[PDB]
């Protein structure tokens, strides 16, 4: 199948599905590394 | 990798439907073309899916089949996802 995008969009959706839909914190936790 | 990015419109809506509803209903967004599963998770029943067509007339006329089905009890679909410019809100 063509599915290039899913792995870059999710990090960004849930994001504003988690903060918003009370959804769970992928990327919107794990921060203790920054560069 | 490189440079590589272009869209029409699609964005994610997150449906609400009974935690063993969306994985009948949900679950089947992610067989359709436009619309698309992109985060699956049972946090209260709800999971994430994207959906694109060619304008928002169409993306909204998705929410139809989400919202009308029953184990859907609610809808919160705020995530605007198209490459070619920045103007909008997370």
């Amino acid at each position: 199948m063509k599915l290039s995008r899913r792995s870059f969009m999710k990090a960004n959706a849930v994001a504003a599905a988690a903060a918003a839909a009370g959804l769970s914190v992928p990327g919107v936790a794990r921060a203790v590394v920054g560069q | 990798g490189s440079h590589m990015h272009t869209n029409w419109q699609v964005c994610s809506l997150v449906v609400q439907a009974k935690s063993e509803r969306i994985s009948d209903i949900s679950t089947q967004l992610n067989a359709f073309p436009g619309c698309e599963v992109a985060v699956s998770d049972a946090p209260s029943g709800q999971l994430i899916v994207v959906v694109e067509a060619e304008d928002s007339e169409t993306l909204i006329q998705t929410i139809e089949s989400v919202r009308n089905v029953e184990g859907v009890l609610a809808v919160s679909l705020v995530y605007h996802q198209q490459e070619e410019q920045g103007e909008e809100t997370p």
